[PDB]
Protein backbone atom coordinates (compact mmCIF):
# COMPACT_ATOMS: atom_id res chain seq x y z
CA UNK A 1 0.00 0.00 0.00
CA UNK A 2 2.81 2.48 0.95
CA UNK A 3 4.42 1.33 -3.09
CA UNK A 4 1.07 1.84 -4.38
CA UNK A 5 0.42 5.16 -2.07
CA UNK A 6 3.83 6.79 -3.27
CA UNK A 7 3.49 5.78 -7.15
CA UNK A 8 -0.59 7.15 -7.56
CA UNK A 9 0.78 10.85 -5.68
CA UNK A 10 3.49 10.37 -8.04
CA UNK A 11 1.32 10.19 -11.22
CA UNK A 12 -1.46 12.71 -9.35
CA UNK A 13 1.16 15.04 -9.44
CA UNK A 14 2.02 14.52 -12.69
CA UNK A 15 -1.47 15.09 -13.89
CA UNK A 16 -1.53 18.23 -11.81
CA UNK A 17 1.42 19.79 -13.23
CA UNK A 18 0.18 18.57 -16.86
CA UNK A 19 -3.62 19.62 -16.11
CA UNK A 20 -1.47 23.31 -14.94
CA UNK A 21 0.13 23.54 -18.23
CA UNK A 22 -2.63 22.23 -20.77
CA UNK A 23 -4.49 25.26 -18.96
CA UNK A 24 -1.86 27.83 -19.20
CA UNK A 25 -1.27 27.27 -22.87
CA UNK A 26 -4.12 26.00 -24.59
CA UNK A 27 -7.16 26.27 -22.63
CA UNK A 28 -6.76 29.41 -20.47
CA UNK A 29 -5.66 30.64 -24.06
CA UNK A 30 -8.77 30.02 -24.89
CA UNK A 31 -10.57 31.70 -22.14
CA UNK A 32 -8.38 34.66 -21.89
CA UNK A 33 -10.67 36.82 -24.74
CA UNK A 34 -11.96 39.66 -23.31
CA UNK A 35 -15.17 38.56 -24.74
CA UNK A 36 -15.24 34.98 -23.21
CA UNK A 37 -18.75 33.60 -24.47
CA UNK A 38 -20.41 36.57 -22.05
CA UNK A 39 -22.22 34.42 -19.21
CA UNK A 40 -25.66 36.34 -19.39
CA UNK A 41 -26.20 34.41 -23.16
CA UNK A 42 -25.94 30.90 -20.42
CA UNK A 43 -29.58 31.42 -18.44
CA UNK A 44 -31.04 31.57 -21.79
CA UNK A 45 -30.38 27.77 -22.06
CA UNK A 46 -32.71 26.67 -19.44
CA UNK A 47 -35.22 26.51 -21.76
CA UNK A 48 -34.62 24.09 -24.59
CA UNK A 49 -32.60 20.69 -22.90
CA UNK A 50 -34.50 20.36 -19.86
CA UNK A 51 -37.40 21.14 -21.67
CA UNK A 52 -36.36 18.12 -24.33
CA UNK A 53 -36.06 15.98 -21.48
CA UNK A 54 -39.29 17.01 -19.88
CA UNK A 55 -40.91 16.49 -23.22
CA UNK A 56 -39.07 13.06 -23.14
CA UNK A 57 -40.30 11.37 -20.11
CA UNK A 58 -43.61 12.82 -20.69
CA UNK A 59 -43.76 11.20 -24.45
CA UNK A 60 -43.14 8.19 -22.38
CA UNK A 61 -45.71 8.28 -19.70
CA UNK A 62 -48.34 9.38 -22.90
CA UNK A 63 -47.54 5.83 -24.63
CA UNK A 64 -46.76 4.35 -21.52
CA UNK A 65 -50.55 4.68 -20.37
CA UNK A 66 -51.88 4.11 -23.57
CA UNK A 67 -50.50 0.75 -24.06
CA UNK A 68 -51.83 0.59 -20.60
CA UNK A 69 -55.30 1.05 -22.54
CA UNK A 70 -54.87 -0.85 -25.42
CA UNK A 71 -54.00 -3.82 -22.90
CA UNK A 72 -57.44 -2.75 -20.88
CA UNK A 73 -59.35 -3.17 -24.28
CA UNK A 74 -57.42 -5.90 -25.15
CA UNK A 75 -58.15 -7.79 -21.43
CA UNK A 76 -62.12 -6.79 -21.96
CA UNK A 77 -62.19 -8.22 -24.78
CA UNK A 78 -60.67 -11.67 -23.32
CA UNK A 79 -63.01 -11.63 -20.25
CA UNK A 80 -66.23 -10.50 -21.84
CA UNK A 81 -65.35 -12.57 -24.72
CA UNK A 82 -65.89 -16.08 -23.24
CA UNK A 83 -62.83 -18.12 -23.52
CA UNK A 84 -64.45 -21.36 -22.64
CA UNK A 85 -65.84 -23.05 -25.24
CA UNK A 86 -67.25 -26.37 -23.91
CA UNK A 87 -65.51 -28.24 -26.47
CA UNK A 88 -67.96 -27.52 -29.42
CA UNK A 89 -70.70 -30.58 -28.94
CA UNK A 90 -69.10 -33.98 -28.18
CA UNK A 91 -67.36 -32.32 -24.95
CA UNK A 92 -70.50 -30.82 -24.07
CA UNK A 93 -72.61 -33.79 -24.28
CA UNK A 94 -69.75 -35.83 -22.53
CA UNK A 95 -70.06 -33.39 -19.76
CA UNK A 96 -73.90 -33.62 -19.45
CA UNK A 97 -73.26 -36.79 -19.21
CA UNK A 98 -70.33 -36.23 -16.08
CA UNK A 99 -73.42 -34.20 -14.55
CA UNK A 100 -76.28 -37.04 -15.00
CA UNK A 101 -73.91 -39.55 -13.28
CA UNK A 102 -73.26 -36.59 -10.79
CA UNK A 103 -76.74 -36.04 -9.50
CA UNK A 104 -77.20 -40.12 -9.37
CA UNK A 105 -76.62 -39.59 -5.72
CA UNK B 1 -7.45 17.67 1.73
CA UNK B 2 -10.32 17.15 2.87
CA UNK B 3 -11.02 21.06 2.58
CA UNK B 4 -9.89 20.09 -1.93
CA UNK B 5 -12.31 17.51 -1.94
CA UNK B 6 -15.20 19.71 -0.42
CA UNK B 7 -13.87 22.16 -2.69
CA UNK B 8 -13.85 20.16 -5.72
CA UNK B 9 -16.26 17.17 -6.30
CA UNK B 10 -19.84 19.03 -6.97
CA UNK B 11 -17.57 20.60 -10.22
CA UNK B 12 -16.26 17.33 -10.92
CA UNK B 13 -20.32 16.05 -10.75
CA UNK B 14 -21.04 18.20 -13.60
CA UNK B 15 -17.88 17.58 -15.52
CA UNK B 16 -18.98 13.66 -15.29
CA UNK B 17 -22.30 15.84 -16.38
CA UNK B 18 -20.89 16.91 -19.32
CA UNK B 19 -18.24 14.53 -20.46
CA UNK B 20 -20.44 11.60 -20.48
CA UNK B 21 -21.87 9.55 -23.68
CA UNK B 22 -20.33 11.77 -26.08
CA UNK B 23 -20.05 9.48 -28.92
CA UNK B 24 -24.12 9.47 -29.48
CA UNK B 25 -25.60 10.15 -33.28
CA UNK B 26 -28.27 9.18 -35.08
CA UNK B 27 -28.79 6.76 -38.15
CA UNK B 28 -30.51 6.75 -42.08
CA UNK B 29 -34.47 7.09 -41.97
CA UNK B 30 -34.79 6.87 -45.30
CA UNK B 31 -36.19 3.52 -44.51
CA UNK B 32 -39.24 5.07 -42.39
CA UNK B 33 -42.64 4.83 -44.42
CA UNK B 34 -45.80 6.72 -44.38
CA UNK B 35 -49.43 4.75 -43.99
CA UNK B 36 -51.20 8.01 -43.12
CA UNK B 37 -54.40 7.69 -41.51
CA UNK B 38 -57.38 9.05 -44.26
CA UNK B 39 -58.92 11.13 -41.15
CA UNK B 40 -55.51 13.42 -41.28
CA UNK B 41 -56.17 14.29 -44.95
CA UNK B 42 -59.91 15.14 -43.87
CA UNK B 43 -58.53 17.50 -41.40
CA UNK B 44 -56.29 19.32 -43.76
CA UNK B 45 -58.78 19.36 -46.35
CA UNK B 46 -61.40 21.24 -43.79
CA UNK B 47 -59.48 23.74 -42.86
CA UNK B 48 -56.64 25.26 -45.56
CA UNK B 49 -57.42 28.94 -43.80
CA UNK B 50 -56.09 27.90 -40.36
CA UNK B 51 -53.69 25.44 -40.98
CA UNK B 52 -50.25 25.97 -42.54
CA UNK B 53 -48.71 23.27 -42.63
CA UNK B 54 -46.46 22.06 -45.46
CA UNK B 55 -45.46 18.55 -46.82
CA UNK B 56 -43.64 16.20 -44.97
CA UNK B 57 -41.05 15.73 -47.53
CA UNK B 58 -40.20 18.49 -49.56
CA UNK B 59 -37.37 18.27 -52.20
CA UNK B 60 -36.37 14.89 -50.57
CA UNK B 61 -35.69 15.91 -47.31
CA UNK B 62 -37.45 15.73 -43.97
CA UNK B 63 -39.00 18.84 -42.67
CA UNK B 64 -39.12 19.33 -39.63
CA UNK B 65 -41.48 22.30 -38.28
CA UNK B 66 -44.74 20.35 -40.98
CA UNK B 67 -44.23 17.32 -38.64
CA UNK B 68 -44.23 18.90 -35.79
CA UNK B 69 -47.62 20.83 -37.23
CA UNK B 70 -49.05 17.82 -37.75
CA UNK B 71 -48.32 16.46 -33.73
CA UNK B 72 -49.27 19.53 -32.53
CA UNK B 73 -52.75 18.89 -34.36
CA UNK B 74 -53.08 15.56 -33.66
CA UNK B 75 -52.09 16.51 -29.56
CA UNK B 76 -55.16 19.15 -30.02
CA UNK B 77 -57.63 17.02 -31.71
CA UNK B 78 -56.72 14.31 -28.78
CA UNK B 79 -57.28 17.21 -26.09
CA UNK B 80 -60.85 17.88 -27.91
CA UNK B 81 -61.18 14.36 -27.55
CA UNK B 82 -60.75 13.80 -24.20
CA UNK B 83 -62.06 17.19 -22.43
CA UNK B 84 -65.53 15.55 -24.68
CA UNK B 85 -64.72 12.69 -22.07
CA UNK B 86 -66.32 13.65 -18.43
CA UNK B 87 -63.43 11.47 -16.46
CA UNK B 88 -61.13 13.06 -14.22
CA UNK B 89 -58.69 10.52 -11.60
CA UNK B 90 -57.41 7.54 -12.78
CA UNK B 91 -56.59 5.27 -9.58
CA UNK B 92 -55.51 1.87 -9.70
CA UNK B 93 -54.25 -0.93 -7.08
CA UNK B 94 -51.35 -3.33 -7.74
CA UNK B 95 -51.15 -4.92 -4.61
CA UNK B 96 -54.30 -6.60 -5.35
CA UNK C 1 -0.78 -3.00 27.17
CA UNK C 2 -3.26 -0.31 28.16
CA UNK C 3 -1.03 2.80 27.33
CA UNK C 4 0.42 1.13 24.02
CA UNK C 5 -3.25 0.24 22.86
CA UNK C 6 -4.11 3.82 23.58
CA UNK C 7 -1.58 5.13 21.57
CA UNK C 8 -2.47 3.21 19.05
CA UNK C 9 -6.25 3.83 19.23
CA UNK C 10 -5.41 7.55 18.93
CA UNK C 11 -3.76 7.58 16.27
CA UNK C 12 -6.47 5.60 13.97
CA UNK C 13 -6.80 9.14 11.58
CA UNK C 14 -3.58 8.85 9.50
CA UNK C 15 -1.73 5.43 10.61
CA UNK C 16 -3.50 2.74 9.83
CA UNK C 17 -3.78 1.31 6.17
CA UNK C 18 -7.29 1.56 6.23
CA UNK C 19 -7.95 5.27 5.65
CA UNK C 20 -5.39 5.11 3.47
CA UNK C 21 -6.81 2.34 1.54
CA UNK C 22 -10.06 4.61 1.17
CA UNK C 23 -8.14 7.55 0.40
CA UNK C 24 -6.55 5.58 -2.23
CA UNK C 25 -9.21 4.58 -4.06
CA UNK C 26 -10.80 8.14 -3.82
CA UNK C 27 -6.88 9.22 -5.80
CA UNK C 28 -8.05 6.66 -8.30
CA UNK C 29 -11.28 7.63 -9.00
CA UNK C 30 -10.12 11.42 -9.39
CA UNK C 31 -7.61 10.35 -11.57
CA UNK C 32 -9.32 8.19 -13.54
CA UNK C 33 -12.23 10.93 -14.48
CA UNK C 34 -9.64 13.54 -14.76
CA UNK C 35 -7.68 10.94 -17.54
CA UNK C 36 -11.02 10.72 -19.07
CA UNK C 37 -11.74 14.42 -19.30
CA UNK C 38 -7.50 14.87 -20.21
CA UNK C 39 -7.32 11.85 -22.94
CA UNK C 40 -9.89 13.92 -26.02
CA UNK C 41 -7.84 17.41 -25.45
CA UNK C 42 -9.19 17.75 -29.27
CA UNK C 43 -12.45 17.14 -28.78
CA UNK C 44 -11.78 19.85 -25.63
CA UNK C 45 -10.44 22.70 -27.98
CA UNK C 46 -13.24 21.58 -30.63
CA UNK C 47 -15.77 22.56 -28.11
CA UNK C 48 -13.69 25.55 -27.24
CA UNK C 49 -13.77 26.98 -30.44
CA UNK C 50 -17.63 27.31 -30.22
CA UNK C 51 -18.92 30.65 -29.36
CA UNK C 52 -22.77 31.94 -30.37
CA UNK C 53 -22.62 31.05 -33.96
CA UNK C 54 -26.33 32.09 -35.08
CA UNK C 55 -25.37 31.06 -38.63
CA UNK C 56 -23.32 28.37 -38.14
CA UNK C 57 -25.21 26.58 -34.88
CA UNK C 58 -22.54 24.10 -32.76
CA UNK C 59 -24.59 20.90 -32.32
CA UNK C 60 -23.00 18.50 -29.89
CA UNK C 61 -23.04 14.49 -29.36
CA UNK C 62 -24.68 14.04 -26.21
CA UNK C 63 -28.06 15.51 -27.02
CA UNK C 64 -27.92 12.99 -30.42
CA UNK C 65 -29.67 10.54 -27.83
CA UNK C 66 -32.70 13.07 -26.88
CA UNK C 67 -33.20 13.42 -30.46
CA UNK C 68 -33.24 9.98 -31.65
CA UNK C 69 -35.49 9.10 -29.28
CA UNK C 70 -38.12 11.81 -29.58
CA UNK C 71 -37.87 11.29 -33.03
CA UNK C 72 -38.84 7.24 -32.81
CA UNK C 73 -41.18 8.24 -30.63
CA UNK C 74 -42.63 10.55 -33.14
CA UNK C 75 -42.40 7.88 -35.49
CA UNK C 76 -44.47 5.55 -33.32
CA UNK C 77 -46.66 7.80 -33.14
CA UNK C 78 -47.06 8.28 -36.67
CA UNK C 79 -47.56 4.84 -37.76
CA UNK C 80 -50.28 3.70 -35.16
CA UNK C 81 -52.60 6.54 -34.35
CA UNK C 82 -55.77 4.63 -35.50
CA UNK C 83 -55.35 2.15 -33.00
CA UNK C 84 -55.01 4.58 -30.49
CA UNK C 85 -57.74 6.27 -31.38
CA UNK C 86 -59.80 3.26 -31.94
CA UNK C 87 -58.58 2.12 -28.29
CA UNK C 88 -59.79 5.89 -26.67
CA UNK C 89 -63.19 6.01 -28.43
CA UNK C 90 -65.01 1.91 -27.37
CA UNK C 91 -63.95 2.46 -23.56
CA UNK C 92 -62.41 4.74 -20.79
CA UNK C 93 -59.09 4.12 -19.82
CA UNK C 94 -59.06 1.63 -16.52
CA UNK C 95 -62.24 3.14 -15.53
CA UNK C 96 -65.12 0.79 -16.73
CA UNK C 97 -62.44 -1.47 -17.43
CA UNK C 98 -61.18 -1.49 -14.85
CA UNK C 99 -64.88 -2.29 -13.19
CA UNK C 100 -65.41 -5.37 -15.31
CA UNK C 101 -62.32 -7.08 -14.80
CA UNK C 102 -63.04 -7.26 -11.20
CA UNK C 103 -66.41 -8.56 -11.53
CA UNK C 104 -65.41 -11.11 -14.15
CA UNK C 105 -62.03 -12.54 -12.68
CA UNK C 106 -64.82 -14.02 -10.25
CA UNK C 107 -65.94 -16.29 -13.17
CA UNK C 108 -62.62 -17.80 -13.89
CA UNK C 109 -62.51 -18.46 -9.85
CA UNK C 110 -65.53 -19.97 -9.74
CA UNK C 111 -64.88 -22.49 -12.65
CA UNK C 112 -61.76 -23.25 -10.46
CA UNK C 113 -64.10 -23.88 -7.70
CA UNK C 114 -66.48 -26.42 -9.76
CA UNK D 1 11.55 5.66 16.29
CA UNK D 2 9.11 4.19 14.39
CA UNK D 3 6.54 6.81 14.55
CA UNK D 4 8.39 9.44 13.31
CA UNK D 5 9.91 7.23 11.06
CA UNK D 6 6.11 6.96 9.81
CA UNK D 7 5.29 10.72 10.31
CA UNK D 8 8.54 12.09 8.05
CA UNK D 9 7.56 9.24 5.24
CA UNK D 10 4.27 11.27 5.02
CA UNK D 11 5.65 15.03 5.32
CA UNK D 12 7.50 14.06 2.07
CA UNK D 13 4.70 12.48 1.03
CA UNK D 14 2.40 15.49 1.58
CA UNK D 15 4.64 18.68 1.38
CA UNK D 16 5.17 19.47 -2.39
CA UNK D 17 1.26 19.29 -2.99
CA UNK D 18 0.72 22.20 -0.68
CA UNK D 19 2.23 24.96 -2.55
CA UNK D 20 0.58 24.10 -6.21
CA UNK D 21 -2.76 23.03 -4.38
CA UNK D 22 -3.69 26.59 -4.46
CA UNK D 23 -3.32 27.67 -8.02
CA UNK D 24 -4.57 24.24 -8.72
CA UNK D 25 -7.26 25.13 -7.37
CA UNK D 26 -8.17 28.98 -8.76
CA UNK D 27 -7.07 27.41 -12.01
CA UNK D 28 -9.74 24.86 -11.87
CA UNK D 29 -12.37 27.02 -10.46
CA UNK D 30 -11.76 29.04 -13.26
CA UNK D 31 -12.02 26.75 -15.95
CA UNK D 32 -15.25 24.86 -14.18
CA UNK D 33 -16.41 28.22 -14.67
CA UNK D 34 -15.68 28.43 -18.15
CA UNK D 35 -16.62 24.59 -18.51
CA UNK D 36 -20.33 26.41 -16.99
CA UNK D 37 -20.38 28.93 -19.49
CA UNK D 38 -19.53 26.61 -22.96
CA UNK D 39 -22.51 23.92 -21.22
CA UNK D 40 -24.66 27.23 -20.80
CA UNK D 41 -24.19 28.00 -24.04
CA UNK D 42 -24.72 24.87 -26.73
CA UNK D 43 -28.02 25.38 -28.41
CA UNK D 44 -29.29 22.52 -29.80
CA UNK D 45 -32.65 22.17 -31.62
CA UNK D 46 -32.09 21.86 -35.18
CA UNK D 47 -32.49 19.72 -38.41
CA UNK D 48 -31.19 19.92 -41.63
CA UNK D 49 -31.63 23.42 -42.85
CA UNK D 50 -34.54 25.37 -43.83
CA UNK D 51 -34.42 28.93 -44.49
CA UNK D 52 -31.87 29.89 -41.58
CA UNK D 53 -30.14 27.67 -38.88
CA UNK D 54 -31.23 30.36 -35.78
CA UNK D 55 -34.64 30.86 -37.84
CA UNK D 56 -35.18 27.23 -37.66
CA UNK D 57 -34.21 26.91 -33.97
CA UNK D 58 -36.21 29.94 -33.31
CA UNK D 59 -39.21 28.34 -34.67
CA UNK D 60 -38.93 24.82 -33.08
CA UNK D 61 -38.52 27.07 -29.92
CA UNK D 62 -41.96 28.54 -30.30
CA UNK D 63 -43.72 25.33 -31.22
CA UNK D 64 -42.12 23.55 -28.27
CA UNK D 65 -43.37 26.57 -26.44
CA UNK D 66 -46.74 25.32 -27.27
CA UNK D 67 -46.19 22.10 -27.05
CA UNK D 68 -45.18 22.49 -23.64
CA UNK D 69 -48.44 24.50 -22.49
CA UNK D 70 -50.57 21.73 -23.96
CA UNK D 71 -48.68 19.65 -22.13
CA UNK D 72 -48.65 21.21 -18.61
CA UNK D 73 -52.83 21.34 -19.33
CA UNK D 74 -52.47 17.31 -19.54
CA UNK D 75 -50.04 16.26 -17.62
CA UNK D 76 -51.20 12.63 -16.11
CA UNK D 77 -49.44 9.20 -16.07
CA UNK D 78 -46.16 7.16 -15.62
CA UNK D 79 -44.14 4.76 -17.17
CA UNK D 80 -43.13 1.62 -15.15
CA UNK D 81 -45.83 0.32 -13.16
CA UNK D 82 -47.56 -0.28 -16.70
CA UNK D 83 -44.28 -2.19 -18.22
CA UNK D 84 -44.96 -4.15 -14.95
CA UNK D 85 -49.03 -4.56 -15.52
CA UNK D 86 -48.16 -5.34 -18.87
CA UNK D 87 -46.14 -7.95 -17.90
CA UNK D 88 -48.27 -9.86 -15.55
CA UNK D 89 -51.40 -9.51 -18.05
CA UNK D 90 -49.48 -11.69 -20.69
CA UNK D 91 -48.21 -13.94 -17.70
CA UNK D 92 -51.50 -14.94 -16.81
CA UNK D 93 -53.02 -15.00 -20.60
CA UNK D 94 -50.10 -18.02 -20.22
CA UNK D 95 -51.56 -19.11 -17.29
CA UNK D 96 -55.03 -19.27 -19.03
CA UNK D 97 -53.72 -21.36 -22.06
CA UNK D 98 -51.81 -23.69 -19.78
CA UNK D 99 -55.12 -23.88 -17.89
CA UNK D 100 -57.39 -24.71 -20.05
CA UNK D 101 -54.52 -27.39 -21.62
CA UNK D 102 -54.97 -28.69 -18.26
CA UNK D 103 -58.64 -28.67 -18.25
Amino acid sequence: LDQKLRLVTSDFHQLILAFLQVYDDELGECCQRPGPDLHPCGPIIQATHQNLTSYSQLLQVVMAVADTSAKAVETVKKQQGEQICWGGSSSVMSLATKMNELMEK
Amino acid sequence: VNETLMFLEKEREVVSSVLSLVNQYALDGTNVAINIPRLLLDKIEKQMFQLHIGNVYEAGKLNLLTVIQLLNEVLKVMKYERCQADQARLTVDLHY
Amino acid sequence: EIELLKLEKDTADVVHPFFLAQKCHTLQSMNNHLEAVLKEKRSLRQRLLKPMCQENLPIEAVYHRYMVHLLELAVTFIERLETHLETIRNIPHLAANLKKMNQALAKMDILVTE
Amino acid sequence: RELADVLDAQIEMLSPFEAVATRFKEQYRTFATALDTTRHELPVRSIHLEGDGQQLLDALQHELVTTQRLLGELDVGDSEENVQVLDLLSELKDVTAKKDLEL
